[PDB]
């Protein structure tokens, strides 16, 4: 039955609560969704967004409301994956990787609307594959290529010190537009700051962990400016053993 | 069993299928080799004449 | 074709002696090339390494 | 590979096994893998090369928590396993010289004093080998280097080095020009002059 | 095991053992 | 240039750096 | 060329201490190299023979993939099947390449096979990745190969190779497969 | 020399 | 790895072998620990 | 002997029931797991919860005996009890029994409330409360404990955590040279079978 | 237009024209030149026109890159997820076992010589029975400690032999020997 | 094999797509992307849309084209309008930059250099770009020209201030300080 | 939105460093600050050694809360935060005063211009909404005067990267329109209330930013400037400025003889 | 297995009942040949 | 032979701005459709 049911709705148990106008109101509706489901099936283009690799119908735990996330993923994103679509057509990057797009239109304008979509739908792809929802704790490798880098003279010291570099990080980042990333540069560890439109790929680092700090992300829920209680709790909710693994692949 | 042009045992092609030559060329394609290519292009599809009174 | 190979052969063959300014000991050519390879030789500069000159 | 058949004997030297190491050197892009493979190389007794000493020395030189004292070091041992030291590795030397000012004063001339003791055997080496083949202008752009090199140290070509290279000179435009770049060599540049 | 008998048990293993099977 | 010279053909090249880092030592606050 | 039955304990036990024959041959070609040997071409055919044992299995599994305009989706379990079958009846000699080959197309698929196919193809050439990734599927679950890669390597080469061809998909039908006129 | 070979670590 | 002996050895060279221990609260007899640790570590099960 | 064998283990593994698709994995056209796409999936979330990290980083290095007396005054409750909970909670990844997050509840209280304090309103919060009858985390919405999951089963838990190096090893050997081993030798020396 | 007829292969081989001359070290003049750049941007900026210039760099760097994104962007809406396909068919190019099938794949067509095959064997003498143990578990990588350097080469030079001098120190002579008809003289 | 295609049919898509490559293109550059709509059978669709309101062959065509132009005009005036932007963030680069990156590979290239000419030839090109001046003279002697040079930080100041050398020029309305 | 009292707290640290343009007195306003902050060289001005930003000590956005930073100021830090908040709320402040969709009174001689330029008002409406519409980020969007083509178009529009004032690019501000991110958040949800794709309400957003502009106040500002292109101490500033960089040409070509 | 199908151990094999007759045709034809 | 005679002049992106602001309007951009219709009707030559 999954397949005829439409896509936002939920299949549940009937307690017979039902008048028949809303009983009759859930059947427009849902003959409606078979209508805009026709069309969104010819609207198609070479990219789409990534399934959730968890259930988001309530909130990621501690961080976001169902709204907030939803705003990013079934809003912004959404958006941008059109114009990245819209405009890899029509022209010498149809159908190729997320990368060759990424990087053959890098550093340039007149490719400058495809680079920045491209680029964008990376961050969230990324960023959502960043959040694990009641978070881990950062595994033991990891620590310790951390500790000879940050760590001043104190027990897992590089934690507290890399959670605050990226708390200052996002801080010093004035549009409030914007990623802010933990990157291998290849000989050390950093935290970048990325402006709207520009990814960890183009500059060819090797991202392990992804925050957004487009305003956009905690507008609904932390306000104008509770930015620092945002990538505190964006901690309690990170995927951290991601970062550990691609760390290593890095290395070898 | 004969073609009757010249008596070919095969009916005369270059390119068949849609993919073969994205799948011949793949690890170009990841590669990003192949973006601005035009010999993919150019005679991907190019089948021959027909020579043929 | 050939045309193409062979313009873009001797092309950057006058790039490989045309780029010789600060050449005489500069970079672009190893010490140990300075050591096997700055010899006459078959493939270097022969004599003719045909007969009926 | 170690030979076993004289046939083999005849394709094996250490001098071309420098070779070797070299393309084996250049081929790793960051310093601690390439110091087990100079190791090796260097334990094994194999002829060290001008080129070992480039591929070392600046990538070194790059390595980012490299303390300044250990890529002298490093070149002077080069020296003694008989590896002639040449512009590109000088020039090395210089770079890295002028990155560190938070050695002790000491140290910068001691290393000052032997790198610019290094610029004229250099140049001295140099205006030898060119000096035969009747090669003015080269010699002279040469000679341009390595004064440009060497008044950013804080000093000049020798006089004995003047010496050496005006009495090996052929057109007299040279010469008197040689003369002039000498007297300029010493003072700045906004000196008064006739 | 922060008594005397397992002090005992770290120098001479043996006889802790023995008089233990005994005791 | 004297004895440090002498000291890096004589075996000892440590010694022989560091007593060159002395002559320098002393020429520094010689001539300034 | 009398192939061992399987017998009482001492052939059990030496299919057990078996071990991997592919890698056994290499050794004793590259054993030439040793000072008191030579190097033997026949030590370099039975490495060869024991590289390709399968070898004209994988050349089956070309043509199931290239040889077939519209072989329908070869991804759905059914097709699958079929093929999956088909191959481990050409490895095993249980069938001709031929035999196998003309039952895969005449394999049973769908109802109004055409005439689907109208809903999806202009001139009924359908796309090559489903059967590819399908056709070093099968290999790989069957245990064709002894070192897995092998089965994807070997064919995907022999495609790329015949690709540079004159009319590279097609083929004569007597010279396609096994018959009694061979080519060299 | 004889503890850091024969010593277990939690205490 | 030291010159200890195990309750094990113990054991073998007095002819006994992990069945005559019957009323010890040791289970393995192999592991290096004292009498009181064997007692802690297999406490819940009891 | 070798096809037999496939055919038993092919028939003994197979899947039965319906998926989340709605399907069997058997079924003709649609599919599960295509190219390891659940294999990843597990990969990068992992089975945790932020409960058992919670715990795990307050009590830290010192014994689990030693806090489960402690824990425990003598009137409390049983400590077979609290320490069979605890085992089947932390490795064997289980909902915790009431009893358990009582006692987890009083001793942690301060590391929830520092985990509770910034969140939005519309968030999901973490909240040890046995109000309701049932202990299947399921239940909770996985509120209770820090779950992402209804249900995983004992041993791959197992295997998960003890991956984690954090999971305590029991060092029966001299301390230094167990460490020594470790590091010198690696996790590669069972690689070898000798 | 610009550098008139310089053309290159890969970027190695502008690296190799160099000589000596790396990513970063040119990353600092375009790093001067164009102010709000980066400092990794930089080093992009040089890599991606090279790039552009020949063929894409091979590079452990990128190869992880792209197995990244790849990952990032998960399954796909596509019918038979046929970009993924695409994907992980590509990625397992670049493999080791893949290399190691396509080492042996040449061998069958005798594309080697008398000293790879020396090679060969010396590689092979250098494992022991526990090594062997070990490598056979992945049932190809045995294939690959073998092959390494034969595979190597197909998938990727000592000019004269120089000596040292044969010269008795008291008399400071040398001795050499020259023939013809390997009898007259 | 047989073409489903009708003669008719081919004539019009063929037809269609010999007076616009971009529009045959579209869909299939490469290999054949087959989960997307394709412009040429959109522009079939309407085609025939066209036909049965009357509108005749001919016409019918070129109307269709100009849809498909039209559109891809707005989409190119979007390029261009981000393209804008984005080059006075300063990250972005037209040619005309992208010459003066293939000038320094070039001139490393011709005079083979040393890591350290390289470092120097970086720090003298940051002075350059930043410190530089429009308007530099020639000395001839007596007789000195003066021109025009290429572009820098302090041009691009004395650009803000419109060449007065003052930050204040704009006597328009603005919030206030004290 | 308003910086004033972050500014003023700032910008004592700030104008003894400013002092070229001109030295510490009471009024200041934001656009002379913008510009006077706007483009900065590394060359000149460095980052101070232990530069509180730099290791990530202190972030840029608080240095205006601890006062050892405000005795030894770090200048590019301080110019470049100054530049943002005094950028920012000119943009806040300027949209204030063209979001007054009080008066539909429309003036003669804006027209007069407009139909010149574009050829009608539906013309203008158009630009600025597919200017404001499409945008490679979520900034502000500018319609400004410049003298440079003035004779041919007065008129341009400029979509802004984030916050940016166009005053840096020598462009005299006429109008704006807010598209920053926080308008198309409340936009979105202020929908979903009452009594969809991104793109769309974006635009919508666009084009009813367009319809609540005050035109007398463009009015008012394109006077202000045409006449300043007209003044006579414009063109005295520039020839006794090029008279400076031309002696500094020649200075500088006579030092190396 | 290791070759062809209609050739067997001592030459061609031999289907129609002309090469049961006439098996020189099985192994030869003109000079060129082997086997 | 170089004595006888005698590209890194820094271009910035932001001294620009201006001509691509030309590019903007939509004459150019009418401009450039129709250069482009004319240069897409099935060109016979290539090389
Ligand atoms: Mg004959
Ligand atoms: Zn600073």
């Amino acid at each position: 039955y999954h397949a005829y049911v439409p896509k936002g709705a939920s299949v549940q148990m009937g307690e017979t609560f039902m008048p028949s106008n809303i009983a009759t109101a859930v059947f427009r509706e849902t003959e409606a969704a078979a209508a805009r489901a026709d069309k969104t099936k010819e609207e198609t283009g070479f990219f789409s967004q990534p399934r959730l690799n968890y259930p988001v119908s309530s909130g990621i735990p501690a961080l976001f409301s169902k709204d907030q996330f939803d705003m990013q993923y079934s809003l912004f994103h959404r958006d941008v994956v059109e114009t990245l679509n819209r405009h890899t057509l029509g022209t010498p990057l149809e159908g190729h990787n997320l990368e060759t797009v990424i990087r053959k239109t890098s550093f340039d304008a007149t490719q400058a609307v495809a680079h920045t979509a491209a680029s964008e739908h990376f961050n969230y792809c990324f960023f959502y594959k960043s959040l694990r929802p009641w978070g881990t704790a950062p595994p033991p490798r990891l620590r310790e290529a951390l500790q000879l880098q940050y760590g001043t003279n104190g027990s897992a010291d590089a934690m507290d010190e890399v959670r605050r570099i990226v708390w200052v990080t996002a801080a010093s980042h004035q549009e409030r537009c914007g990623w802010v990333y933990l990157v291998w540069s290849g000989v050390h560890f950093d935290v970048v700051e990325f402006p709207h439109g520009s990814c960890p790929i183009a500059s060819d680092l090797i991202p392990l962990l992804a925050l957004n700090v487009h305003e956009s992300a905690y507008i609904l829920d932390y306000g104008t400016s509770g930015l620092k209680q945002y990538v505190e709790n964006y901690f309690k909710a990170c995927n951290w053993p991601l970062a550990e693994r691609y760390y290593l692949m890095a290395i070898g | 069993r004969e073609g009757w042009l010249f008596g070919q045992q095969v009916q005369l092609h270059y390119h068949r299928f849609p993919d073969e030559q994205l799948i011949t060329n793949l690890s170009r394609w990841r590669t990003g080799e192949t973006v601005g290519d035009i010999a993919m292009q150019q005679f991907r599809n190019a089948q021959p004449f027909d020579i043929e009174d | 074709t050939d045309r193409i190979r062979r313009y873009f052969r001797e092309l950057e063959a006058v790039h490989t002696s045309g780029s010789a300014s600060a050449r005489g000991s500069g970079g672009g050519t190893t010490a140990e090339h300075k050591q096997q390879d700055q010899f006459y030789s078959p493939e270097n500069q022969p004599i003719s390494l045909h007969r009926n000159n | 590979l170690e030979p076993c058949t004289p046939r083999e004997w005849l394709q094996f030297s250490h001098r071309n096994l420098a070779y070797a190491y070299n393309g084996a050197l250049r081929a790793c892009h960051s310093l601690p893998s390439m110091l087990l493979l100079y190791k090796e190389m260097k334990q094994r007794g194999v002829k060290v090369d001008v080129d070992t000493m480039n591929v070392l020395l600046t990538r070194a030189a790059r390595h980012e928590h490299i303390q300044v004292d250990d890529v002298f070091l490093l070149f002077d041992e080069l020296v003694a396993l008989g590896a002639r030291p040449d512009l590109a590795a000088a020039e090395t030397l210089h770079t890295v010289l002028s990155h560190s000012a938070s050695m002790p004063e000491e140290w910068r001339e001691a290393r000052r004093l032997q790198l610019v003791e290094l610029y004229n055997n250099l140049a001295m080496e140099e205006v030898e080998r060119l000096a035969p083949h009747r090669a003015d202008r080269l010699l002279k752009e040469q000679m341009k280097r390595f004064r440009g090199n060497l008044q950013q140290l804080g000093s000049g070509l020798r006089p004995t080095v003047y010496c050496r290279y005006l009495h090996t000179t052929h057109t007299a435009a040279v010469l008197l020009e040689e003369v002039h770049n000498f007297l300029w060599e010493l003072v700045p540049n906004d000196h008064p002059a006739m | 095991e922060r008594s005397a008998a397992m002090e005992e048990f770290r120098r001479n293993s043996e006889r802790y053992w023995r008089n233990i099977i005994e005791g | 240039n004297a004895f440090s010279n002498m000291l890096r053909e004589n075996g000892l090249h440590d010694t022989a750096r560091e007593v060159a880092l002395c002559e320098a030592m002393n020429r520094n606050k010689e001539l300034a | 060329d009398i192939p061992k039955n399987l017998e009482g304990e001492r052939s059990r036990r030496d299919l057990a201490s078996r071990g991997d024959t592919e890698f056994q041959a290499l050794v004793e070609f590259i054993e030439g190299a040793s000072y008191d040997q030579l190097i033997s071409g026949r030590r370099f055919k039975k490495v060869y023979d024991v590289l390709s044992e399968n070898d004209d299995m994988f050349i089956w599994l070309c043509h199931t993939a290239m040889s077939v305009l519209n072989p329908g989706d070869m991804r759905s379990r059914l097709i699958y099947n079929h093929l999956r079958i088909l191959a481990e009846s050409v490895a095993s000699g249980e069938m001709t390449q031929r035999t196998a080959f003309r039952f895969f197309e005449s394999a049973v698929r769908s109802p109004a096979y055409r005439e689907i196919a109208k809903r999806q193809l202009e001139g009924g050439a359908a796309t090559r990745l489903a059967g590819i990734s399908a056709a070093a599927d099968v290999m790989r679950r069957m245990g064709l190969t002894r070192r897995p890669m092998s089965s994807y390597f070997e064919l995907y080469q022999r495609i790329v190779e015949r690709s540079e061809a004159m009319t590279p998909w097609g083929f004569p039908p007597l010279f396609q497969f096994e018959e009694r006129l061979s080519l060299e | 020399v004889s503890l850091i070979l024969s010593w277990d670590g939690p205490g | 790895d030291t010159r200890r002996r195990t309750l094990e050895d113990v054991l073998k060279r007095l002819g006994k072998t992990t069945r005559d221990l019957g009323s010890i609260p040791i289970v393995n007899p192999r592991v290096d620990v004292g009498l009181p640790t064997h007692i802690k570590r297999n406490y819940q099960l009891h | 002997m070798g096809e037999r064998m496939r055919a038993i283990i092919e028939d003994y593994s197979k899947g039965f029931g319906l998926g989340p698709h709605g399907h069997s994995p058997t079924h003709d056209t649609i599919h599960y797991n295509t190219l390891n796409a659940e294999g990843e999936r597990v990969r990068d979330l992992g089975y945790t919860d932020a409960l058992g990290r919670l715990f795990s980083e307050k009590l830290g290095d010192r014994d689990v005996h030693q806090w489960a007396v402690e824990s425990c005054a003598d009137g409390e409750a049983d400590v077979r009890q609290l320490l069979l909970s605890l085992h089947e909670w932390r490795e064997r990844g289980r909902p915790p029994s009431l009893l358990l997050a009582n006692v987890l509840s009083k001793y942690l209280e301060e590391e929830i409330a520092a985990f509770n304090k910034g969140i939005p309103e519309n968030a999901p919060k973490l909240q040890l409360e046995t109000s309701d009858g049932t202990l299947a985390h399921s239940g909770s919405g996985g509120s209770r404990s820090g779950t992402m999951w209804a249900d995983v089963d004992p041993t791959t838990f197992a295997l998960h955590q003890a991956s984690q190096s954090t999971r305590s090893t029991r060092c029966d050997e001299p301390f230094i040279l167990h460490l020594v081993k470790r590091a010198k030798l690696g996790e590669c020396v069972t690689n070898f079978t000798d | 237009r610009v550098s008139g007829g310089v053309y290159f292969q890969s970027v190695d081989e502008y690296y190799a024209s160099v000589d000596g001359l790396d990513a970063e070290q040119i990353g600092e003049v375009l790093a001067a030149l164009f102010p709000e750049l980066n400092c990794y941007e930089a080093q992009a900026l040089v890599q991606r026109t090279l790039e552009c210039i020949s063929r894409p760099v091979s590079a452990a760097s990128r190869q992880l890159s792209r197995t990244i994104t790849a990952e990032a962007v998960g399954l796909d809406n596509a019918p038979g997820h046929y970009t993924n396909f695409l994907e992980w068919m590509g990625r397992l190019t670049e493999t080791r076992a893949f290399k190691t099938e396509h080492a042996l794949f040449e061998f069958s067509r005798r594309k080697f010589n008398r000293d790879d095959v020396r090679v060969m064997f010396e590689n092979y003498r250098l494992m022991s029975k526990a090594t062997l143990l070990a490598d056979s578990a992945d049932s190809y990588s045995h294939f690959y400690t073998v092959l390494k350097d034969f595979a190597r080469k197909v998938a990727g030079q000592i000019g004269v032999r120089i000596d040292e001098a044969e010269v008795d120190p008291e008399t400071g002579i040398a001795v050499g020997r020259g023939c013809a008809d390997g009898e007259k003289y | 094999d047989t073409s489903t295609l009708s003669p008719e049919r081919v004539a019009l898509r063929d037809e269609l797509a010999r007076k616009s490559r971009l529009v045959a293109s579209e869909g299939m550059r490469y290999y054949n992307i087959f989960w997307v709509r394709k412009p040429l059978d959109t522009m079939e669709k309407e085609y025939y849309e066209l036909k049965r309101r009357g509108v005749d062959h001919g016409e019918a065509i070129r109307k269709v084209l100009q849809g498909f132009y039209s559109g891809l005009a707005v989409k190119k005036r979007v390029a261009a309008i981000q393209a804008e932007e984005a080059k006075l963030t300063g990250r972005f680069i037209t040619m005309r930059e992208a010459t003066v990156v293939l000038g320094v590979l070039a001139k490393l290239h011709k005079e083979q250099l040393t890591p350290h000419q390289v470092s120097l030839l970086a720090k003298e090109q940051g002075e350059t770009t930043q410190s530089g001046a429009k308007l530099t003279a020639i000395v001839s002697r007596q007789v000195e020209v003066k021109e025009t040079a290429n572009d820098s930080v302090r041009q691009l100041r004395e650009k803000a201030e419109d060449q007065t050398g003052f930050p204040d020029w704009y006597t328009g309305e603005s919030p206030t300080y004290s | 939105l308003r910086n004033a009292r972050e500014l003023h707290r700032l910008l004592p640290a700030l104008l003894p460093l400013l002092d070229p343009p001109v030295p510490t007195g009471a009024s200041v306003c934001a656009a002379h600050l913008i510009v006077a902050t706007g483009h900065v060289s590394k060359q000149r001005e460095p980052h101070m050694s232990n530069c509180p930003v730099l290791e990530r000590k202190i972030p840029l956005s608080e240095i205006a809360s601890d006062d050892n930073f405000l005795k030894h100021p770090c200048v590019p830090c301080l110019k470049h935060r100054i530049n943002f908040l005094a950028s920012e709320d000119f943009c806040y402040d300027f949209v204030e005063r063209c979001g007054c969709g009080t008066d539909g009174a429309l003036p003669p001689e804006w027209r007069c211009i407009v139909e010149r330029q574009f050829g009608s008002m539906a013309a203008l409406v158009e630009e600025l909404v597919i200017h404001a519409s499409n945008r490679r980020e979520a900034g502000w969007t500018w319609l400004v005067y410049d003298a440079q083509q003035a004779g041919e178009r007065p008129l341009l529009v400029v979509n802004m990267p984030a916050q940016r004032s166009p005053l840096l690019l020598g462009l005299w501000p006429l109008a704006v329109v807010n598209v920053t991110e926080a308008v198309l958040v409340e936009a979105v949800r202020a929908e979903s209330s009452g009594s969809k794709k991104l793109s769309e309400i974006r635009e919508k957003v666009a084009r009813d930013a367009v319809s609540r502009m005050n035109w007398g106040f463009i009015l008012q500002q394109l006077k202000k400037a045409e006449t300043y292109y007209a003044s006579s101490d414009r063109g005295e500033k520039i020839r006794v400025h090029r008279m400076k960089l031309e002696r500094e040409a020649v200075t500088k070509a006579m030092s190396g003889l | 297995r290791q070759h062809d199908s209609g050739v067997n151990q001592y030459g061609l094999k031999p289907t129609n009942a002309y090469d049961y007759i006439n098996p020189t045709n099985l192994i030869n034809f003109g000079r060129g040949t082997t086997f | 032979q170089q004595d006888v005679d005698n590209f890194i002049s820094p271009q910035l992106p932001q001294m620009d701005w201006r001509n691509m602001s030309a590019r903007s309007s939509e004459e150019s951009i009418r401009e450039e459709m129709r250069q482009l219709a004319e240069n897409d009707v099935m060109q016979h030559q290539r090389v």
